[PDB]
């Protein structure tokens, strides 16, 4: 029974691997996210679809 | 008289540029103060004015 616990045990360590190697990828995926919104917000302001101007008045 | 002339020459040097430059100065600055980076102007459209 003890060989049989300690090997469940084995079990959840190796479950706790998993989860940080789903984590780190998580943790790089949001990155990539955070760079994506950083590429969003400067191709809003220097885009070529807009027509308004600073007036004179 | 070169005296006297040089004289004119400044008094009208001063006219001039007095009145000119505070003209283009008064409206360059309501040009670049209602000027704004963000996305309702074209940036490359406000820069080139």
């Amino acid at each position: 029974e003890l060989q049989a616990r300690i090997a469940g045990e084995q079990a959840a360590i190796q479950n706790e691997t998993t989860k940080l190697q789903m984590i780190a990828q998580l943790r790089q995926a949001e990155q990539a996210l955070i760079s994506e919104q950083r590429r969003e917000r400067n191709m809003r302001i220097l885009s070529s679809g807009n027509q308004g101007m600073p007036t004179i008045q | 008289d070169q005296w006297a002339q040089q004289v004119l020459n400044y008094g009208l040097l001063i006219v001039l540029f007095a009145a000119v430059f505070g003209l283009l100065m008064q409206i360059f600055g309501s040009y670049m103060a209602d000027l704004r980076f963000d996305g309702a102007q074209n940036v490359a459209y406000a820069i080139g004015g």
